[PDB]
């Protein structure tokens, strides 16, 4: 069998706004539960309302 | 070539056959190792023809191989050169026997003085590669070519005389120019390093002043020989070749703003 | 180009649990000796399992994927040297639509799916707008016209002009084409102009004019003066 | 070269010297099963290799509608319905001799009119 | 050769058997045992159990606040039983592994003396394997050993 | 025309032919291939070559067909815009669409394109366009030309890309190089690169391609042009040509000078072997005398049938004192004459070719002012091309 | 076979040996030069047919334009070598066999290799040198090639001379390097200007000068 080709444009994909805002919305997403966490634990923590 | 033998194709032949290298892996078709303890008598029925006439305390282990008649053609070899080569390769300790050019089927078999067959198959290895049957090192693929050659007449004018000469893949300048069957005086080298290295400075620099010409020719175009010669003259006065870079005129000195 | 599209990915799971339903056994009860021509099934690169019959397996689920149920978005190839059968349901491959052509017909030779009353009913809706309410879709899930991708096109034979290369048997002013040898013709081209983008499309006869004069138009067409909105 | 498997083990036959009998045999280094020598052959290069030039032959291999069509009938069953396709082994020296597959009786039938 | 841009118009103006029942066993039954499922991995087409001789024994071998993250049941249940069964004599060893993927659909038809079946749903499916055949091992000895 | 279309169709198909007997010889394995290349080497060098020699025939037919009522004609015979090609592959046929300098290679499996059969070896399927411009392409080929065309743009812009730095690396690489008041080549630092400007001491702004008389020509000739006897029937001197030629006839002292000059052309013609060894005598040199002797002739009226005023002595005695007057290094001691003496060698040759007796008695005809006036043009245009020192 | 093929590969290489000593100023005429093989065989090589190297050590003497424009210049003593790998010792013999019979220069010939002791071995009798030469490199001469133009090796008032009318400090001149195998032709040391006369195809005949590193 010959070397694998990389140029076939079957095994590229491509990436529009979906998958774009998919990576940015899931780490947005991520960030904004640890630091609700955060805030969590500075609350349990600091003996506060 | 020489101007003696020149326009001559079965000489050409033989300094191709001096020059270019070859292998024993070349010749070979395939191998295969055997389980023979009697050294003298050998289970296969075949070889047994052979057994009865190269014959007329060592390993019971048997190295065979065959090889192919058109490579033992088109590069010209005897199964008693070969056979040669090796023993004077490895010497006594490994005994050899080759088929004959009549045989329909070449046959080389070899036996020595943990297992024996992992021993042979390193001798495998050291077979194929690390014997060269003829020729000097990197030299592959010797093209004979037709070139004609502007010569005096006895008449007054120059007369296109052909003759054949050798295109070669891959350079050992070297090695090639002490072989007997060519000029000594006449050689050249696409690779202007070597000439550099092996017939000195001078020569370096005519070779390295061909090289420029030969790409602007290439490209169609003229230029004037006082700037080549210019251009070729700066990247050898200080000995040897200078590049043209910046580690090649910014490693000496010319004022540090320059 | 003009009919290039960009998939988005739908479910494999329904698939997966499609194909168990006709004897795909499972990979972890597989064994070489005991069935070395099975084919093995490939889903989005994983392998799930094998299959002792690809054929109507194949034939399966190409019938329920022109029919509809299956997204026509999910591109599925059969490599037969390679014994593997890949199937590819995941966003960012690019396709494009292409006829579905029939050797089975009344005819007695090879022929389009599509015919004459289908583009009557079609051309009816589209002047009408009394209505049939006979689409694009209406036409795809008959099983008329089906999208390909890259990797799909390697096992397919496609005909430029259908009138031209799909029936069997000249002025000197017409170009020199090809001949209709082959008969194996799976899908054929909706039109050649479109495989040109948007810009080259501007070009009147780009056939007729050298390659880099179609690009520097091309290029020249970005920035012409012109009227882009009414607004 | 076509080597066997020992038994309960099924771990790959050494080949193992009989010094005693002065005979080949096949051993299992992880446990006491050696077994006789059929053949004395134990080891073939094979340096310039032509197999594979056949390769990935199937029984649905006349069902491909990407392989040609020829009218050349079979030396056998005398069908001039068949497929042909050249050599499966890729190499620079490698030749481009067709390969003839009959959709009747499936043999293979090359063209090569030098040596067949 | 022009382009024909009047459609409107043209298209305006155009248009012997045995019969045996079966038995869905009581789930006391269930309820009290388990049924699992067997598979050897030696090769050896026969290795029953009566070859197996006896004693048959199969037997299973300060911070503030802060942070955890989570998990869920039945993994977490497959998860704290990670101590595999082994069946041995007093010697055969035979060290069964989870199976998982085989579990889906599995039901068991138990021949009794009549004609009739007792069908049982299988919980689960191991695949056990023979243990210490050749015995031997080495450890560190075979991570110096493998130095060469 | 008619005529020239089914010329070029013809043309094209016996190539097709050509092809397809090529590779029913190629797939029955009867064609063995040369030293140096495989089977599949050898076959596409056949059907390129094949390929391209029909579309060169095609376009030689086309060229032919046309008339010269035709501006394309007008404009390719004046060599301001248009060429061969151009009206070969408009009027006749495009051609073979390369990529790499390699056919259209297999983009797909077995095959260029998923319009054809796998393994299909055809020249059209593999990148050939038998259609023209004025008829329109195929789309098949519109994809190979689309390659090709994105190729030749890629392939310009690399190669622009590298001209750039390659023409920063030469000129931060020669810079502080100049000529001093010396006619000696050397930097600012006093390193001599060359001991003389291009080898020679002219500029490149006066160097025209000349002649070398010396060396071009048989040997019956060389001695019948240079060898002008007085006391010998030989090669004897026609007395016809000048005035006093009754008594120049029987002279020794005037034979004895041409022996001497006819003895130094020798020596410059072995010494023009030793130099050029491919025969050439066609080398750019300083100072035009075709020209200066086409105004002498054209200027003092020297028509034929002219007896000269000139003798022997005249001639070889004004060669002889204008060899001395050629100078570019107005130095006087051993080495900078060494110099000069290797430095105008060439020239003195050249000068000693074309200034012989019999070539300015016979056919030139020159007088006693046109000689003066030539010999007082050539030493001034030599000191006229001259390189100036201080150039860059 | 390979005795004959020897043979000839060091004839032609004696050849260049005379023609190098001949290069460098020493008498030895045309035809002692011009020596058929079948002579040098029929006085070099035994009964058996193997060559005597030792038999070949000659000696070089100067001709008379050479001490008229170099009265510095002496002798040379040159020398060959049977054993393969040339030792110490006989470097030592070499060495002094030299300071015995007073030569200002020396050439030794090896076959295969050399010791690195007797390389180190070589300046210690100033200001004589030794040069160390390849039996297998010496089979061509490098000066017969069309690629190579003519060297002559210029004096120290001739140096002078040149500076004075160029102007020029020593290091201003092209440089050339010892390892130049022209350079070990000629033998050429550290200070010594050389004159280059190549055939241009501008000028005819275009003249360079170089100097040693
Ligand atoms: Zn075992
Ligand atoms: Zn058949």
């Amino acid at each position: 069998k010959d070397q694998d080709d990389r140029d076939h444009f079957g095994k590229k994909r491509l990436d529009l706004a979906g998958p774009l805002l998919a990576q940015l919305f899931k780490t947005l997403f991520k960030k904004l539960t640890k630091d609700i966490f955060r805030y969590m634990q500075r609350t349990v923590e600091e003996a506060h309302d | 070539l020489e101007p003696g033998h020149a326009a001559d194709q079965e000489q050409a032949k033989l300094i191709r056959s001096a020059i270019e290298h070859t292998t024993l892996k070349s010749v070979t078709i395939a191998s295969e190792i055997y389980y023979d303890p009697d050294p003298r008598s050998t289970v296969i029925p075949e070889d047994e023809e052979i057994i009865q006439l190269h014959f007329s305390q060592q390993s019971p282990w048997l190295l065979r191989l065959e090889l192919d008649r058109a490579a033992m053609n088109d590069k010209d070899l005897t199964m008693g050169q070969v056979g040669e080569r090796i023993k004077q390769t490895f010497k006594n300790d490994l005994f050899v026997i080759w088929s004959e050019d009549n045989d329909e089927k070449l046959i080389i078999r070899c036996r020595v003085v943990a297992e024996e067959d992992h021993m042979l198959k390193k001798i495998e290895n050291t077979m194929l590669e690390n014997i060269t049957l003829r020729g000097v090192e990197n030299i592959e693929r010797v093209v004979m070519m037709k070139y004609d050659r502007k010569v005096p007449s006895p008449t007054g004018e120059y007369v296109k005389e052909p003759e054949w000469v050798l295109e070669t893949d891959g350079v050992n300048l070297s090695e090639v120019m002490t072989v007997p069957g060519i000029d000594p005086t006449r050689i050249y080298t696409n690779s202007f390093i070597d000439i550099m290295e092996v017939l000195g400075i001078e020569a370096g620099r005519a070779a390295l002043y061909k090289e420029v010409y030969n790409v602007i020719a290439s490209d169609g175009s003229y230029v004037n020989y006082r700037h080549m010669a210019l251009l070729v003259d700066v990247m050898t006065t200080q000995g040897g070749l200078t590049s043209v870079t910046r580690h090649g005129f910014n490693r000496s000195n010319t004022g540090a703003l320059m | 180009s003009l009919m290039s599209c960009i998939s988005v990915g739908t479910d494999p799971m329904p698939i997966i649990t499609f194909l168990s339903e006709w004897g795909m056994e499972p990979l972890e009860d597989y064994v070489p000796h005991q069935s070395p021509d099975a084919t093995r099934v490939f889903v989005n690169g994983v392998w799930h399992g094998v299959h002792r019959n690809p054929a109507r397996l194949m034939e399966t689920l190409r019938t329920l994927r022109r029919k509809g149920d299956i997204n026509p978005e999910v591109s599925m190839i059969r490599d037969i040297r390679e014994k593997e059968l890949k199937i590819f349901t995941d966003a960012g491959r690019v396709y494009r639509p292409l006829f579905i052509v029939e050797d089975d017909e009344s005819l007695g030779h090879k022929e389009l799916k599509v015919r004459k009353g289908h583009i009557a009913k079609l051309m009816a809706t589209e002047y009408q707008d009394d209505v049939e309410e006979y689409t694009w879709s209406s036409l795809l899930n008959e099983g008329l016209v089906e999208y390909i991708d890259a990797e799909e096109e390697e096992s397919i034979l496609i005909a430029m002009q259908p009138e031209d290369l799909e029936p069997a048997e000249v002025d000197p002013a017409k170009r020199i084409r090809v001949s209709h040898h082959a008969t194996t013709f799976t899908h054929c081209e909706i039109h050649p102009s479109m495989i040109l983008g948007v810009a080259a499309s501007i070009i009147p006869f780009p056939d007729h004019n050298q390659s880099p004069r179609n690009t520097y138009q091309s290029a020249m067409g970005k920035q012409a003066m012109g009227v882009f909105l009414t607004n | 070269t076509t080597f066997r498997f020992c038994r309960d083990c099924n771990n790959m036959l050494y080949p193992r010297e009989d010094k005693e009998n002065n005979r080949l045999l096949f051993e299992c280094r992880t446990c006491s099963y050696v077994e006789e020598a059929g053949s004395p052959l134990v080891y073939r290069h094979e340096l310039i290799t032509n197999i594979g030039e056949t390769a990935g032959v199937v029984q649905d291999i006349g069902s491909d509608p990407t392989l040609p069509r020829s009218d050349r009938e079979c030396p056998k069953c005398h069908s001039r319905e068949n497929v042909f396709f050249q050599s499966q082994q890729r190499r620079k020296d490698t030749s481009m001799v067709l390969f003839f597959v009959c959709l009747s009786c499936s043999h293979i039938f090359t063209s090569d009119q030098k040596n067949k | 050769f022009i382009k024909r841009d009047r459609m409107r118009r043209n298209f305006l103006r155009m248009r012997e058997y045995n019969e045996f029942p079966l038995r869905a066993i009581p789930k006391e039954d269930l309820e009290n045992m388990r049924t699992h499922l067997l598979k050897f991995q030696s090769k050896k087409k026969i290795n029953p159990v009566t070859d197996f001789h006896l004693p048959v024994r199969l037997h299973r071998k300060r911070k503030t606040r802060q942070l955890k993250v989570l998990d869920e049941n039945a993994k977490k249940l497959r998860f704290e039983e990670f101590y595999p069964w082994v069946m041995e004599d007093f010697y055969n060893t035979w060290v069964g592994s989870y199976e998982a993927g085989n579990s889906d659909s599995y039901v068991l038809l138990s021949v009794e003396d009549d004609g009739s079946f007792t069908m049982i749903p299988a919980d689960k499916v191991y695949k056990f394997t023979a243990r210490n055949k050749y015995a031997t091992x080495x450890x560190x000895x075979x991570x110096x050993x493998x130095x060469x | 025309d008619g005529p020239t279309m089914r010329e070029i169709t013809e043309t094209i198909a016996e190539a097709k032919k050509k092809v397809l007997d090529v590779t029913k010889e190629a797939q029955a394995n009867l064609l063995t291939a040369k030293h140096g290349m495989t089977l599949r080497e050898s076959f596409e060098d056949n059907v390129v070559r094949f390929l391209n020699e029909a579309r060169d025939k095609a376009g030689r037919l086309a060229e032919v067909n046309l008339k010269d009522l035709n501006n394309v004609k007008q404009m390719v015979m004046a060599g301001s815009k248009g060429s061969f090609i151009n009206i070969a592959q408009m009027s006749a046929c495009v051609g073979q669409q390369s990529v790499e300098g390699k056919r259209i290679a297999f983009g797909f499996v077995d095959r260029t394109l998923p319009h054809f059969s796998k393994d299909d070896y055809s020249p059209e399927s593999k990148g050939f366009v038998e259609n023209s411009y004025l008829r329109g392409l195929t789309p098949q080929e519109f994809f190979f030309h689309a390659m090709g065309g994105r190729e030749g743009l890629i392939d310009t812009a690399v190669k622009t890309a590298e001209t750039g730095y390659i023409q920063r690396r030469l000129v931060k690489a020669l810079e502080d190089i100049m000529v001093h008041y010396d006619n000696t080549t050397r930097n600012s630092l006093g390193n001599v690169i060359q001991f003389i400007y291009g080898e020679d001491g002219m500029d490149a702004a006066h160097i025209e391609k000349q002649s070398l008389d010396t060396i071009g020509g048989s040997d019956a000739a060389f001695e019948k042009r240079y060898r002008v006897d007085l006391l010998n029937t030989d090669h004897t001197l026609d007395p016809s040509l000048l005035e006093s030629g009754s008594e120049i006839l029987g002279d020794l002292k005037l034979q004895v000078l041409l022996d001497e000059e006819y003895k130094q052309l020798v020596k410059d013609r072995k010494f023009l072997r030793e130099v050029f060894v491919d025969g050439e005598a066609n080398w750019p040199l300083p100072v035009n005398i075709r020209r200066i002797i086409q105004n002498a002739q054209q200027t003092f009226h020297i028509d034929h049938t002219k007896p000269s005023d000139l003798t022997i002595k005249d001639i070889v005695l004004g060669v002889k004192d204008l060899q001395e007057n050629l100078l570019v290094l107005r130095g006087k001691n051993e080495i900078i004459q060494n110099a000069q003496r290797d430095a105008v060698t060439l020239f003195c040759c050249l000068l000693r070719s074309r200034l012989a007796t019999r070539r300015v008695l016979q056919e030139y005809r020159l007088t006693k002012q046109a000689f003066d006036w030539v010999l007082s043009n050539i030493e001034a245009q030599f000191l006229r091309s001259v390189v100036h020192p201080g150039e860059m | 076979q390979e005795n004959e093929r020897n043979i000839s590969r060091l004839w032609r290489a004696f050849r260049t040996v005379k023609e190098m000593v001949k290069d460098r100023g020493y008498f030895i005429t045309q035809e002692e030069v011009e020596l058929p093989l079948e002579d040098f065989k029929a006085k070099y090589c035994d009964s058996m047919g193997r060559p005597q190297r030792k038999m070949m050590s000659f000696q070089a003497n100067p001709t008379e334009e050479s001490i008229s424009k170099f009265p510095d210049m002496g002798s040379l003593w040159v020398e060959f070598c049977d054993e393969p790998s040339v030792g110490v010792k006989t470097m030592k013999t070499f060495v002094i066999h030299i300071q015995e019979k007073n030569f200002q220069t020396g050439i030794f010939v090896y076959q295969n290799n050399i010791t690195p002791s007797a390389m180190k071995l070589v300046p210690s009798i100033p200001p004589a040198t030794i040069e160390t030469f390849n039996e297998a490199a010496l089979v061509v001469n490098i000066t017969h090639h069309e690629l190579v133009p003519k060297h002559i090796r210029l004096s120290s008032d001739e140096k002078r001379e040149l500076l004075k009318r160029y102007r020029l400090k020593e290091s201003q001149l092209p440089r050339i390097q010892r390892a130049d195998p022209v350079a070990l032709y000629l033998g050429l040391k550290r200070g010594e200007v050389v004159k280059i006369i190549r055939k241009s195809e501008t000028s005819g005949r275009y003249a360079s000068y170089r100097i040693c590193m």
